């Protein structure tokens, strides 16, 4: 019994349903979006646009519609969700409980998404009276939403719409005038296509627009009209009806776009226009994906959108019941969106399918224009051909970030920090890109300016204290320093008084307007009026640590020499009489800024080369004494007095940290480990408080909060200096360098998520590998339906030449314009072609810089696959790189044609490749394992091993009992998993001794593989195409020197459905000092970890938590739990995570309900829930 | 017997045939996520391919026999 | 709860489950179906398909009553192994050329069916084809 505990670290941030409103009851809007099965609560903000998450909340079902509305007279929209299960839920919002109050539910039909099942298309009248549920099959059901003077939502029975042998594409109800209500559906009748023997009413059938009738007062369901269409169609929308604007739909189809109402309307068809200088195949037509109605008072125009990102504005004309025109005219060009939706004071929410997700300000209102508009009245036999054009009306207010979809995730250091990065290739088409995971606080990113050198430290202090502006940035070098000021165009400033020849080791202001700095030839005092009071140094001694003070100047020389000045009420510095010195050298030093009501600072925490800390009054009266030395671990690097009641810390020469209160006597310590390089305390202002930013491996920073502590490291790279800032750029930022950068930084956040930064690509990239020797990345990328350069750049010339044929003075040239610009890929849309056609392209990078290393481009019809840099047995040691290539994958039905390998010889410490031959094979290679000094290769159905030879691959053993098809393959140094297509894992043994491939394990399972990533010699931990994780343990009766598929087996351990597609996975080990992990990265952007336990008492305690947890608190859209994970399988012996934590989300008596039906108290149950994150994951608090 | 997908004593290849293929694109609109596969894995847009589902509804595997 | 006493429980159901009397298959067979509704979700399956290689062969009886037991028992045994072994066990004689074997599998094919129908996307037994249809379903076997 192997339990195992899910959880999760990102929720999935992908996009699919978007509907708005006002749920707060006010006047402000707000975005309800829908994700997988993370429901979800947006605001946009109305003066900069940060859209503020407020809620969030799990459905663990599945979300298949999503419809508001709202009651005559209300002004507090609801939302209604269907549901997998045959039960509808409707919903409400708490703007102070912060919840969803549940309202009413309706049992209907059975569970999982059948065919006679409603739950698929969901009608919602415009009046809020009526709603209507429908699937793709006899069962329609209507609601009657009644309100009683109770005001609550008295809905009514359900009513029958039974018809034999039916299909619906689309329902949307009709904008009536307060009459019986109306609802349309295209139909799709294929009675007449079970009979025939030869079959012709698969053609000569079409699609009725069908509508229907719901009688109040005789409570039953008529029918209302019925009326053939031509082409087929996809969605629709409501015209608005009612006393402004006619009421019809208009149907989008295949290259038309269609008004009929019903009654004596004749129906206007107007073809949707193509682009000027296509670059693709005209068989394709073009369609719509989305539909934007803006309602306004004084009129409505559409905004609606094709394929290759182009919005249209719909102005309709009408009569008064009659229509009249349908013309058209193009808004502009924007990314890809599935739903968008249009809010007050002109926002635009275009929310993508695939990568970020944009938010758009309307600048310019109206029909401002000078290209010309369209119509339907223009007589033409030739569709419009309109120009494409940069961005003109909108502008893009902020990016908000997602992830998906994420294809393969490695887990690796490729750095010279603790952690182990996040390396993601994600993306769809030319949008593509790679990305850079860490996990530390929001360090918000200011100021970028490389300079040539090495910066130590760079402070940035006041002239004068009254300001709240600063002074200016002092970027000290090793053999100089740049004096930076801000002008708010930051330059080399002269004027500042410094003039650091020598390397600057501190910055204070002890005058009013008098700067110190810390130079190794002395102190110069530097008032605001240029007068230089030089302190030199006697002997041939240099300064190594100091500490500064509003009112004392604290240093230290070599030898432990402590020399103390002190600041008068006139402003002027007078020294101390007795300078204390030490058996040792000083290392690091600390004193205190002096609080406002006091005159100085007591203490001076000094470390030395002798490991301990000392303790030192600076008081007139035990002024340089001693008070309390204590023996330190190891040899510190800095020392900071800091608040949020006295405290300090003391950082070692490794990034661990230990505390100690400041104190005559320590008293109070909690260690945190989180380091093998020594931490710098440095001072930081967090929102009007000060913290230590700990420099060590990363930039950690350990804080009081309202005695609520956190170690919590930084977003960001190595890093080796930080102060305070403030400017108009930044008033409250962080000041930080590392090798050859000066950076601006900045914190805000008290929350902890993934922060990121991004590297472009070309196509979509479907899997990399790492190079072991330089540290480098082999990146190939590869299309379905796409061009390459070439065939680009000849294809746009011969169509120049086509514009040549075109029989006219050929008395100007369009050429001229026309070879200049080729439009950016990354916004203007993809040329998208072919049926057979493929590209490929094969790229290595640098994740330290951005550039780029070497660049293979590859034949038209021949897309790469897989690689793997390995070294050969019986040659050198070098590496090479391998790719498989296929050929001209007619992929439905399936007919291929071949397949070619490379080899690149891997030269240049890695940086430059090289052809070097090429080999035929008559099917495609899906699989390229180093095994034994030796390549193994499994194509089609036919399992091989090769090796190496100077002018092709030599072919030695083979496999041919595998059944179906081979995906992929990874071995352990002696056993082989095989991953069918159709069965489960196979277990393959070699013999080495006889050149032979042995199956002798198998399954009864059939599991549609995908992934794997072994743990030990037994357990294989796999994935699926639905979703199911499952891991097989072998059984140790299995012998292993043997000769359905098997009479032996290996048994399940483990069956838990997820939900989503699970792609890489990869154990490892998240946090430094930490456990094992097994990392399921899933396709819809999220990340999920497991878990494995300690007792089965523990194990036995979070299961009656389960027992209690799910029947006394139910999910929220009434999906049986148990069922829900048990979809396909019986799940076996798995603890689901996000259940057992609504604990810190539900109602105090039930915490009293369960935590006392437990008998434990609520702070032992929290405490206990924080120890798994804490403990595995990425938790930030300290002890 | 009136519920759709019951077989009988007669019910042969071809009516169990297309059952299993009606209810599995049924079965594919129903999904949320095996469609976003779809798109990733030829390159299309989700409209495009749901219209292709629901047009592969009537037509696949042809004709019956006689 | 009763969840680690239920290997006594597996002889005694052999003596009882074997072919004696119709009290001891209707009632037993009852049994079944309730251990198999306690145990749902609950770490315990291969004691149950071994009490499944003896439950399976007695189908074929005459007595409404007691097919009828087995066909609440068959249910409970959907709901506890899984559709996959249900179906598997199905299989075999769907297309005999006999009507009187033909209504019993038939039968427990509806009785399968009707119950979550949505399960069995994943468990198809995969058909080639024919010269004149196409039966390979290509988006089960799409490639990245
Ligand atoms: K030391």
């Amino acid at each position: 019994d192997m339990f195992l505990y899910n959880l999760t670290l990102q929720r999935a941030t992908g996009i699919s349903f978007a509907i708005h409103g006002n749920f707060s009851g006010t006047k402000q809007q707000e975005i309800v979006v829908s994700r997988g099965k993370i429901l979800e609560l947006l605001r946009p903000d109305p003066n900069t646009g940060k859209v503020h998450t407020l809620l969030t909340v799990e459905v663990f079902g599945v979300i298949r519609s999503l419809m508001a509305f709202r009651l005559t007279g209300g002004t507090k929209d609801y939302i209604v969700v269907g549901s997998d299960s045959g039960r509808i839920v409707i919903l409400e919002y708490q703007p102070s409980k912060n919840m969803f109050e549940k309202i009413h539910q309706e049992t209907f039909g059975k569970s999982g998404c059948r065919r006679i099942v409603p739950g698929q298309f969901l009608a919602v009248d415009p009046k809020g009276r009526a709603v209507m549920i429908s699937a793709i099959e006899k069962q329609k059901l209507v609601y009657i939403l009644n309100r009683d003077a109770a005001a609550r939502l008295t809905i009514s029975s359900p009513l029958e719409a039974h018809k034999a042998n039916t299909l619906v594409y689309h329902v949307v109800g009709v904008d009536v005038g307060f009459e019986n209500p109306m609802f349309a559906c295209l139909e799709m009748d294929y009675e007449e296509a079970d009979n025939d023997p030869t079959g012709e009413a698969a053609a000569n059938t079409q699609q009725t627009l069908t509508f229907y009738e719901l009688d109040l007062g005789l409570n039953h369901v008529v029918r209302k009209y019925s009326e053939p269409l031509e082409e087929h169609g996809n969605f629709l929308i409501t015209v608005p009806g009612g006393s402004d604007g006619p009421s019809g739909v208009l149907i989008c189809s295949e290259n038309y776009i269609t008004y009929k109402n019903f009654g004596d309307q004749p129906d206007i068809r107007c073809p949707i226009p193509r682009r000027r200088n296509d670059l693709d195949d005209p068989e394709r037509g073009m369609i719509f994906v989305c539909s934007a109605t803006h309602k306004t008072k004084s009129m409505f125009f559409f905004l609606a959108q094709t394929e290759q990102g182009d919005i249209f504005k719909i102005t309709l004309e009408t009569d008064e019941d009659m229509v009249t025109e349908i013309r058209l005219k193009y808004f502009d060009t924007v990314p890809v969106a599935a739903a968008m939706c249009v809010l007050k004071t002109g926002f635009l929410f275009v929310a993508s399918e695939f990568g970020n997700h944009y938010l758009y300000q309307i600048a310019h209102l109206g029909d401002d224009d000078e290209e010309p508009e369209f119509s339907s009245a223009m007589p033409l036999e030739d569709t419009f051909f309109f120009q494409p054009r940069p961005l003109k009306n909108l502008v893009l207010v902020d990016e908000l970030d997602s992830l998906s979809p994420i294809l393969f995730c490695q887990i690796a250091d490729l750095a010279n920090e603790d952690t182990p990065q996040l390396y993601v290739a994600c993306g769809r088409g030319p949008r593509s890109s790679l990305r850079v995971l860490r996990h530390g606080l929001e360090v918000s990113e200011m100021a970028v300016s490389e300079l040539p050198g090495n910066p130590n430290a760079v402070w940035t202090v006041r002239r004068h204290i009254e300001d709240e502006f600063d002074a200016y940035i002092i970027v000290s070098f090793v053999n100089a320093t740049l004096v930076l000021s801000i002008g708010e165009t930051v330059e080399e400033v002269t004027d500042s008084g410094f003039l650091g020849t020598t390397p600057t080791l501190s910055c204070s202001l002890l005058g009013d307007d008098a700067l110190v700095q810390v130079y190794p030839d002395g102190i110069r005092h530097i008032r605001a009026d240029k007068r230089v009071n030089e302190w030199k140094t006697p002997g041939k001694k240099t300064i190594v640590k100091c500490a500064v003070n509003q009112r004392q100047v604290v240093i230290a020389l070599t030898g432990g020499e402590l020399v103390y000045f002190e600041m008068d009420p006139s402003g002027q510095l007078n020294e101390y009489t007795e300078r204390k010195e030490m058996s040792a050298d000083v290392v690091c030093m600390s004193l205190a800024n002096v609080p406002p009501g006091e005159q100085r600072s007591r203490f001076l925490a000094v470390g030395l080369v002798d490991n301990t800390v000392r303790i030192i009054s600076l008081d007139p009266s035990d002024c340089l004494q001693p008070l309390s030395m204590q023996a330190l671990p190891a040899q510190p690097e800095s020392l900071c007095i800091v608040e949020m009641f006295l405290y300090l810390n003391i950082g070692l020469q490794n990034g661990v940290l230990l505390r100690t209160v400041l104190d005559p006597v320590t008293g109070d310590l909690s260690d945190t480990r989180t380091g093998s390089r020594p931490v710098k305390l440095f001072r930081v202002r967090m929102q009007g408080q000060e913290a230590v930013l700990a420099m060590s491996s990363r930039s950690w920073l350990s804080y009081s909060y309202q005695s609520r502590f956190h170690l919590t490291p930084l977003s960001y790279e190595t890093l080796e200096f930080a102060s305070g800032f403030a400017s108009e750029q930044c008033p409250e930022g962080i000041v930080a360098i590392s090798t050859n950068t000066l950076r601006i930084l900045a914190l805000e956040k008290l929350g902890a998520v993934f922060n990121q930064v991004a590297f472009p690509l070309q196509y979509t990239p479907r899997k990399f590998v790492i190079h072991p020797e330089s540290n480098n990345l082999i990146i190939i990328e590869t299309d379905h339906n796409a061009y390459t350069e070439a065939t680009k750049a000849q294809r746009k010339q011969q169509m120049a030449e086509e514009m040549v044929e075109a029989a006219g003075e050929l008395a100007a040239e369009m050429a001229a314009a026309f070879l200049n610009e080729n439009l950016p890929e990354s916004i203007f849309g993809a040329p998208k072609a072919g049926n057979g056609q493929w590209a490929s392209v094969i790229r290595v990078m640098n994740p330290i810089q951005g550039n780029t290393l070497d660049l293979v481009q590859l034949e038209q019809n021949e897309a790469a696959f897989s690689v793997a840099v390995c070294r050969f047995s019986n040659t050198g040691e070098d590496w090479y790189v391998l790719v498989g290539v296929a050929k001209d994958l007619i992929l439905n039905p399936r007919s291929v044609a071949g397949g070619f390998v490379y080899t690149y010889k891997l030269v240049n410490n890695g940086e430059k490749l090289e052809f070097l031959h090429k080999t035929p094979v008559e099917e495609v290679p899906a699989a390229i394992a180093p095994f034994q000094g030796r390549v193994l290769i499994g194509v089609g159905k036919l399992l091989r091993v090769y090796d190496l030879g100077k002018k092709k691959l030599l072919r030695k053993c083979e496999n041919k009992h595998i059944a179906n098809y081979i995906s992929g393959i990874q071995t352990i140094g002696h056993r082989v998993i095989v991953s069918d297509v159709q069965e489960s894992f196979i277990w393959v043994r070699y013999k080495r001794n006889e050149n032979q491939l042995i199956i002798f394990a198998d399954d009864t399972y059939p599991r549609w593989v995908t992934t794997a990533s072994l743990l030990d010699y037994d357990t294989v931990a796999g994935a699926d195409k639905f979703g199911n994780i499952c891991v097989v343990r072998l059984p140790p009766n299995t012998n292993d020197e043997v000769d359905n598929g098997a009479s032996q087996k290996a048994e399940v351990i483990m069956n838990y459905h997820v939900g989503e597609t699970v792609l890489s996975l990869q154990k490892t080990t998240l946090i430094p000092g930490g456990s094992e992990s097994l990392v399921y990265t899933t396709l819809s952007g999220g990340i999920g970890i497991l878990v494995p336990f300690t007792s089965h008492e523990d194990h036995d305690f979070f299961q009656h938590v389960e027992m209690h947890l799910r029947s006394e608190h139910p999910p929220l859209c009434g999906r049986d739990h148990l069922s829900f994970r048990s979809y396909y399988f019986p799940v076996k012996n798995v603890i689901d995570g996000d259940l057992c934590e609504q604990f810190n989300s539900m109602e105090p008596n039930k915490q009293k309900n369960v935590s006392e039906e437990l008998d434990r108290t609520p702070p032992e149950v929290s405490k206990k829930l924080e120890d798994i994150r804490t403990r595995y994951a990425f938790d930030y608090k300290d002890d | 017997s009136k519920y759709i997908g019951t077989g009988h004593a007669d019910t042969t290849k071809w009516e169990w045939l297309v059952n299993q293929h009606r209810d599995s694109y049924c079965s594919y609109m129903g999904h949320f996520d095996l469609l976003n596969y779809f798109a990733i894995a030829e390159n299309e847009s989700k409209a495009r391919v749901r219209f292709n589902l629901m047009e592969k509804m009537l037509q696949p595997c042809g004709p019956p026999a006689d | 709860m009763g969840k680690d006493y239920i290997y006594a429980v597996t002889p005694l159901l052999e003596d009882a489950l074997m072919d004696r009397d119709l009290v001891h298959r209707q009632t037993a067979s009852a049994v079944v179906q309730h251990m198999s509704l306690g145990v749902y979700g609950f770490g315990c399956e291969d004691s149950l398909n071994h009490l499944l290689n003896y439950v399976w062969p007695n189908v074929f009886e005459t007595s409404p009553h007691v097919i009828q037991a087995v066909m609440g028992a068959l249910e409970g045994l959907r709901v506890a192994i899984g559709p996959c072994r249900m179906l598997q066990y199905c299989l075999q004689g769907l297309f005999h050329p006999a009507r009187k074997v033909r209504d019993v599998y038939w039968k427990i094919y509806n009785s399968i069916y009707i119950g979550s129908q949505d399960a069995l996307i994943a468990h198809y037994p995969r058909i080639y084809n024919d010269d004149k249809n196409t039966y390979i379903r290509y988006e089960l076997d799409y490639i990245l």
